[PDB]
């Protein structure tokens, strides 16, 4: 994912899950501040996010909260952790139907990002 | 300061002595929750009266002339107390030919033996007072030998409430659990007055405190805040204040009107079993946080202390139908000059008049 | 409880820096009112209106 | 409604620490008025101009 | 130290306490020795560095 | 090196607008004088304790 | 040019509210220093060191 190729977060996450469903994996929890722009209307990503090869991520909780929700409504978690959990849901068999970013205000370390999941 | 070594004909050096003293915890005793109520009798009684019934007026017809009524209830209970008989004696065989530790050729004296023995008796007597106070705060006064003396939630026909925080799961709503804990102590006091509900004490251990401060919601609520309190709680010490007797500062956490205080007090009995103060009986599991919540002096007022301790006299001459005391110390001399005898008595029992206000909090889920 | 943690409100108040309204996120919401049994009743401010529990 | 909810305007006013932005984002958008029926009509400040409903 | 078990009031029974423990230890120390020597062979006809 | 750049400390200090914005500046704050080699030794403040390299 | 726009340095300076960060994020980087051709010599402070172009 090259830098600033998507003019907003809505079109950025539409291709992020497309690559993840295609077998590509990402992990940027250690350099999160260097790849995430500010404000969801900014071009995404700020810097190119490299592909990882060693993607092994086993969370300490149930990533799929419900059968149609990544997190409980109002749950706050690290922005990088959102993408690791979103990838986990896609790997385990859940498809993304919509990512909740319409009224959110923060993107850096903690953000209230949520997704609607679907079968297959 | 110089003595033998592995031969009696060569000399070595005696620098000094190093001593290790067991830890003693006194946070609950120093909290001053329980007020003294000295007694002149071996048992005392209480009256339990409950109107507890207001109901809604059902509408009726003006011409029929009909209506309602209401009954009343009164009960009575009783209370026993606990007794302790610490005894110990000294003899000349503990002074004859025994050298003082840390010295080369100086014999020990009787005064130091008596002083250390009495100090040990006193601290042994205070640690049990602290343990009994904690057990009363837990709602059940149980002796160190596991002998029940006051089941306060049966003497009082109430049920203990446990609040499951579920601190493992990020999706858990900590605000909801805190609000439930605060609301129960308002809706269940039934004192007829107005209850603040946020003056309660909360006493937790390592597991609960760490899991609480680890929560993503709690950390996020303070990370994006430019208050000095947020800076101190996210980056700073978090060991703000307090003293449990072993550590200079106990760690406290603020997430609103409530304060989470981590207390870790441990004691042992004659059988060697560790009696941790902040624990729930039955749940002998690690990786699960356990905490206790109880009202303070300012919640219900000082016109309604819930906690108090009753002291009663001892079975000795001149000590009948008299006000009780915390400690009775007696000294007797053995016949024919063979030593000195000591005794220590206490007729005490702590209790709580509204045990429903003593609730437990857990880090696991229901 | 559902209104308090809504993403459109909680995120906006979290981003809102130096407003003295950190109480609605960190502090207690028992900021006024009283019924018969409770000293302070829950209340929340958003959008010019007050939600009272 | 379309203007105040535009991603550009909202994202611009969210990354502000001025009282005006706090009022526009989390606050009453009804400064000024008497439209006959209303005691306070909606108005919005974006640039050097104001939009009145 | 240990906790106290409750006892009956009219039985007159009680609990004593047990005595302390005393032990001893010992410590050896190291020795360090270094030697040096000066011989005229290190001075005769040797130019001091940095000079002509 | 593994401690100062850990994600738990890094974002915690890139969020705190306090003079410890020595996240952009230098750790060599110390009273170094590991006399002999370097004038100032590396020093990191976190959690009430100090890590010295 | 590569150094001043590096994501790590740029996002470390953007997140802090210091007059220096404003000066070397949006303001002129010329600061001081004569060159014989240039009236002001490019400068940049990131750590304890200063870069001169």
């Amino acid at each position: 994912i090259k830098a600033k190729t998507y003019p907003d977060f809505k079109e950025f996450v539409k291709d992020f899950v497309a690559n993840v469903k295609a077998g590509k994996r990402y992990d940027f929890r250690k350099y999160q501040e260097a790849v995430l722009p500010l404000t969801y209307s900014s071009p995404w990503p700020e810097s190119d996010i490299p592909e990882v090869t060693d993607f092994n991520y086993t969370p300490d909780y149930t990533v799929p909260f419900s059968e149609e929700l990544l997190y409980s409504v109002g749950a706050q978690m690290r922005t990088a952790d959102f993408f690791m959990d979103l990838q986990y849901a896609i790997i385990n068999g859940k498809d993304v139907d919509t990512v909740y970013c319409e009224w959110l205000a923060r993107v850096k370390p903690f953000s209230m990002l949520n997704a609607k999941l679907k079968d297959s | 300061l110089t003595n033998s070594e592995k031969s009696r004909f060569f000399l070595a050096d005696l620098t000094g002595e190093v001593q290790s003293i067991p830890n003693t915890y006194g946070y609950i005793s120093g909290l001053g929750l329980f007020r003294s109520a000295p007694q002149t009798q071996t048992t005392f009684l209480m009256d339990l009266t409950d109107w507890d019934i207001s109901l809604l007026d059902a509408v009726d017809r003006t011409s029929r002339k009909a209506e309602t009524s209401a009954p009343e209830r009164v009960r009575q209970i009783s209370f026993p107390m606990m007794y302790f008989k610490e005894v110990e004696s000294i003899t000349p065989d503990e002074i004859q030919g025994v050298r003082q530790p840390g010295t080369a050729n100086e014999l020990t004296t009787e005064a130091v033996v008596r002083a250390k023995k009495l100090m040990k008796i006193r601290t042994k007597f205070d640690i049990t007072r602290e343990f009994l106070f904690m057990q009363a705060l837990k709602g059940k006064v149980i002796d160190a030998n596991g002998v029940l003396y006051a089941d306060l939630y049966k003497q009082f026909d109430v049920t203990k409430k446990t609040i499951y925080f579920d601190l493992d799961n990020p999706n858990s709503d900590i605000d909801a659990h805190i609000e439930d804990l605060r609301m129960h102590m308002e809706d269940e006091a039934k004192t007829g007055t107005v209850i603040n509900g946020e003056e309660i004490h909360i006493v937790v251990d390592r597991t609960f405190f760490s899991k609480l401060i680890k929560h993503p919601k709690i950390r996020d609520a303070y990370l994006a805040q430019q208050t000095p309190l947020a800076w101190q709680q996210i980056t700073g010490s978090l060991r703000t204040g307090g003293t449990d007797g072993v550590q200079a500062h106990m760690n406290r956490f603020y997430y609103g009107g409530v304060v989470f205080v981590q207390y870790n007090g441990k004691f042992k009995d004659k059988r060697g079993k560790t009696h941790t103060l902040v624990s729930i009986d039955g749940v002998s599991d690690t990786n699960v946080g356990v905490g206790h919540a109880f009202p303070n002096v300012a919640m219900l007022g000082e016109a309604n202390n819930i906690f108090e301790v009753a002291y009663a006299p001892c079975p000795k001459m001149g000590y009948a139908n008299t006000l009780g005391q915390e400690l009775y110390v007696f000294e007797y001399e053995k016949d024919r000059d063979e030593g000195i005898d000591f005794e220590a008595h206490s007729y005490m029992l702590p209790y709580c008049t509204r045990p429903q206000l003593l609730v437990d909090v857990r880090s696991d889920a229901e």
